[PDB]
RNA sequence: GACGGAGGGGUACCACCAGACGUGGAGUCUGCGGCUCAAUCUGACUCAACGCGCGCACCUCACCAGGCCCGGACGCGCGGAGGACCGACAGCCGGGCGCGCUUUCGCGAUCGCGCGGGUGGUGGUGCAUGGCCGCUCCCAGCCCGUGGCGCGAGCCGUCUGCUCCAUUGCGACAACGAGCGAGACCCCGGCCGCGGGCGCCGCGGGACGGCCCGCGGCAGCGGGAGGACGGCGGGGCGAUAGCAGGUCUGUGAUGCCCUCAGACGCCCUGGGCCGCACGCGCGCUACACUGGCGGGGCCAGCCGGCGCCCGCCAGGACGCGCGGAGCCCCCGCCGUGGCCGGGACCGCGGGCUGGAACGCCCCCGCGCACCAGGAAUGUCUUGUAGGCGCCCGCCCCCACCGCG
């Protein structure tokens, strides 16, 4: 009924994580979902010398994999929160995890 | 080394039941997981990393298993000739089936 | 520490109708302005007195220009986060210049004052476009490269 | 015996998850990945050039 | 406010005098040998440095108010560059022992009350520090 | 204020590193499948694996047993959830448009002694039959000489640079191993008409009104 | 085609103007040569070798001085249960190891023995190679279908006219249509909406040489603006044709030879790579008053937590949910002296990470040259150079280094 649930949505692609957010908002009308919270992107950054061998000007390959997390808090019964999650559209490579 | 029959049986029991085995590096991490042989007075143990590697290499040579190596990990897959080998080793009937 | 989640939370509402922002190279002046006595506090410290001396006259520079009596009757709780000592003073000045104008109301006389001030000190109502550039792999700076050992 | 001496721990053994090379293992994040092997598999992980 | 109205530098020097004349703080006198932290190379020659340091530390406790400050944290405020090596200078916070000693006396003189994590200025102390600033200016 | 430990993305990173090993294994093991792309559903610990490959009939349909054997291998190799770790196999349409299925056939054809010129041209034709606007092949290495030689065969127009190519070009590299030693097959296929994205340069004007 | 000390256009702080800030000169720090060595593992030599191949107590690790054992699989013949295989108390010898031995006590088919054949090897050759990557090239060039021209090699389109930052355009032209590269694109800004706020984070606008004044077949350009923003903010991607560029020491990458049981397998120990008569490359700190030194304020971003007490610090114990630079500014001291410039070795001492210093840290001594670097050359145009700190990488500990 009123038991708070903290949910986290993590995705490599901003658009793919956005799809889950738009789906959660639509299916959150029924169980009163909170507005989404978009976390500062935490980025795994690897700058590597591109050359396998040192020969050549030292050159740097900048690789970034920023991870986007969205925060959802619903004071609703567990069956209701499971109903939002199963019903909301799911895209592969998107992670949703629930903490009580 | 004189590999225990208990170790040997657990490798083949995991292989007959799950139809798939794997191995990492020599350095032990509590020994090889997925293989829980018991000495008669011994507590549930894990075969030494070296022990599983020698038998499975011999079993690949016999024709018991087929292997693909990815990310320094073994990926054994059961062969039908191997089903006869493991079934004879476990003195099992053909009606007995692996989890597939 | 610039652009914090709550723009101004030490003081909330409390007659603070006028709101303005002055930007200066990572210096954000979140200005909370109300129609008060006519004295102002920046980061909870009096506008007239700031720790750097040379910079104190610059901080009071927009005040005298857009009518000190006009500024009288306005109290401010401007907070500057981020930036640096020089960057902070310029961003408070930009917020102060904009802060009097919005409250005054847009009419011919306000417009005349705005023109007089922006002519006297340029880029006072316009945030500095320049933002620190990024070092590349060539050397230690955005433009500078390492010494060429063999030409 | 050889048993009692083989691989007595002397140091941490760290190798790329993909290539098993000790040099340039990389521990910046959870990725214990070879610096040379990283570039080849960066795309499957999804690390991308700016 | 009012603490800000007094030039803080003016308040700190006077507060060291207020501490000496009113007997507050009491300089340890074991402070003679210590230099103000690892960075300093020549050691304090002011000879009223513990009274001078004490005056600002209590003013800092007032400036934070409810925020709550710690002995290592105050040392970060007093940090200076360390020089004298071929390697380039890097900032070095001050030694904990002198700062910890200053906070201890204030709790005894009711200028400090322990809060969550670090200690914070006591209500009796809050009035005394603020009263001096207005009185001085 | 919030704590910064946030082990949420750490979990997400072991999921993405795991997808990479899965690919490494799928690519070597499923040569017949011409495996191309993998992922994990990973929903509340249910590791469904989405794999899009040209043909699952070789690995699945054998009583579905071989697919099951792979699922058990992956759960057991990743020491994770058994029964939750299903693999969902699919079939890829327009295998000529896909680079991986054409490169996997090229490596087999070349190893089977099919002539280099014809073999690259057979692949070139598949993209043209599929209608793909441009396919190239750059086999390189000890090609019929003690010294290294590179044989590039190409048909049609292929873009080479810019951001578009990342999302409009298909690249696949295989290492063939003839008696001489390592050779490097390559396939690059460019289609302006792929999914819902337009090559940025072309403004489309079609009618008077 | 390559080239010219041939001409004509252009063009770029990897070019010069006009300047800056420098190096080279001194200590130091890292790499290289030379050499010394038991071992100093190497690779790389103009640009395009030389703090490079992401931090050497051990490990790494390829090298040495000694040792340990199979991790010779799977198959054919042959031997083998009182034993095929296969450890061991004490004493010995030996850092050490039932390593060997004296010795007498086990093991339990998990095998021996030859062979057919494996298997590994940071061994070689990047002049057998894949892959990647350097470089030509921070280049604007590269090609096609048909037709024209020549016996052909080859030309024409692909321009001896004009504009670009640009084969960027235009008006042409035995060519006429296409492409690829450049653009476009994409990330990150600086301004404006709305949506969102467990964290100022999610989608849109705006800016176009559009407007003005010119000069212009044109293409544009030269000013003037208005406007956060101006005509190329900054980066990512980066054609074609190549190079005997570099890596077999990243790669169940890899040809082929060598090594293969006293192994080039793999471990265990201790030292090596850091040894210095030397020459050199990249950096750092200096050579002081525009400066040090003693206090007082206090301002950051990448993106990141702390309290308590003990100690001169260093550090540690105790606890827990969180936090932040220099420069600069204000007052003092020195008073042009290698001085209160500067901090080099060494004499101790107290500590840390550590199985272990041979690493680092701090304190108390000490007080090295250098008083502005010869011939030479390098980098560099707005938030730019430089000054000034912080983060992160490899990291047991450590950076003067690189990514920022």
């Amino acid at each position: 009924m009123h038991q708070k649930y903290t949910i986290i949505v993590v995705g490599k692609d901003l658009k793919l994580v956005e799809r889950y957010v738009k789906s959660i908002v639509k299916e959150g009308r029924a169980f009163g979902i909170s507005g989404p919270c978009r976390a500062p992107v935490r980025r795994l950054t690897i700058t590597t010398r591109k050359s396998p061998c040192g020969e050549g000007t030292n050159t740097w390959h900048r690789f970034e994999l920023r991870m986007y997390k969205r925060t959802f808090w619903v004071t609703c019964g567990g069956n209701d929160i499971s109903t939002i999650l199963s019903k909301t559209v799911v895209i592969p490579g998107i992670q949703v995890t629930v903490e009580v | 080394v004189h590999i225990p029959k208990a170790v040997y049986k657990a490798v083949y029991a995991h292989l007959y039941e799950n139809a798939s085995l794997a191995l990492k590096e020599y350095w032990r991490v509590g020994n090889v997981p997925g293989i829980t042989y018991v000495d008669e007075n011994g507590k549930l143990c894990n075969p030494t990393y070296l022990h599983v590697n020698c038998i499975m290499q011999s079993l690949e040579s016999r024709g018991v298993v087929k292997d693909t190596f990815a990310w320094r990990h073994h990926y054994y897959l059961l062969t039908e000739k191997g089903e006869q080998f493991i079934r004879k080793e476990l003195d099992l009937t053909d009606d007995v089936l692996p989890t597939p | 520490d610039l652009l914090e989640r709550n723009d101004i939370e030490v003081r909330e509402r409390d007659k603070y109708t006028v709101h303005t922002l002055g930007k200066k190279k990572n210096s954000v002046a979140v200005a909370f302005v109300k129609a008060g006595k006519g004295d102002i506090l920046v980061n909870n410290v009096p506008l007239a007195l700031v720790r750097p001396e040379i910079l104190r006259t610059k901080v009071s520079e927009p005040i005298m220009i857009l009518g000190e009596s006009l500024f009288k009757g306005l109290d401010m709780n401007i907070k500057v986060a981020g930036g640096g000592h020089v960057s902070q003073i310029y961003a408070v000045r930009q917020a102060i210049s904009r802060g009097v104008l919005a409250s005054v109301k847009d009419e011919a006389a306000r417009s005349e004052l705005r023109a007089k001030l922006v002519s006297y000190d340029r880029q006072l109502v316009v945030s500095d476009p320049r933002r620190c550039e990024a070092k590349k792999f060539g050397g230690r700076g955005a433009r500078a490269r390492r010494q060429k050992s063999y030409r | 015996m050889r048993e009692t001496e083989f691989c007595t721990h002397i140091a941490h053994k760290r190798e790329c998850r993909i290539c098993g090379n000790y040099n340039s293992v990389y521990r910046k994040y959870g990725l214990f990945i070879c610096r040379r092997c990283f570039k080849e598999n960066a795309g499957k992980i999804g690390f991308v050039k700016l | 406010s009012s603490v800000t109205r007094v030039p803080a530098d003016v308040f700190i020097n006077s507060f060291a005098a207020h501490l000496k004349n009113r007997g507050i703080i009491k300089c340890p006198a074991f402070t003679d040998y210590v230099k103000t932290g690892v960075s300093r190379q020549y050691a304090p020659r002011d000879a009223d440095w513990f009274y001078i340091k004490a005056a600002s530390v209590i003013r800092h406790f007032y400036i934070s108010g409810s925020h709550s400050i710690g002995v290592a944290g105050l040392a970060r405020k007093y940090s200076s560059l360390q020089k004298g090596k071929t390697t380039p200078h890097h900032t070095k916070r001050a030694s904990c022992k002198v700062i910890r000693s200053i906070v201890s006396q204030f709790l005894g003189q009711k200028l400090l009350i322990a809060g969550e994590r670090g200690r914070h200025i006591s209500p009796n102390g809050r009035k005394m520090v603020e009263d001096f600033a207005e009185g001085l200016q | 204020r919030r704590d910064e430990e946030n082990v949420y993305y750490s979990k997400y990173l072991n999921d993405c590193i795991m997808e990479a090993e899965l690919h490494e294994f799928f690519s070597r093991e499923l040569v017949d499948a011409g495996y191309a792309s993998c992922s994990l559903c990973r929903t509340i610990d249910s590791i469904c694996v989405i794999i899009q490959c040209a043909e699952p009939e070789v690995v699945m349909g054998d009583n579905h047993y071989r697919l099951h054997k792979i699922e058990y291998l992956l759960a057991g190799r990743f020491m994770c959830d058994p029964k939750n770790f299903n693999i969902w196999v699919d079939k890829i349409i327009k295998r000529g448009l896909s680079a991986e299925i054409m490169v996997d056939n090229l490596r087999a054809k070349l190893e089977e002694a099919m002539p280099i010129r014809r073999a690259a041209y057979s692949i070139i034709r598949t993209a043209m039959r599929a209608g793909a606007a441009g396919c190239e092949v750059i086999v390189a290495g000890k090609l019929r000489a003690q010294r290294a030689r590179a044989n590039k065969f190409k048909e049609g127009c292929l873009i080479s640079t810019g951001h578009p190519k990342r999302i409009f070009l298909a690249e696949a590299t295989r290492h063939i191993k003839m008696r001489q030693g390592v050779i490097g097959v390559k396939v690059r296929i460019y289609n302006p008409n792929i999914r819902g994205a337009v090559m940025p340069d072309k403004i489309e004007i079609g009618a008077f009104s």
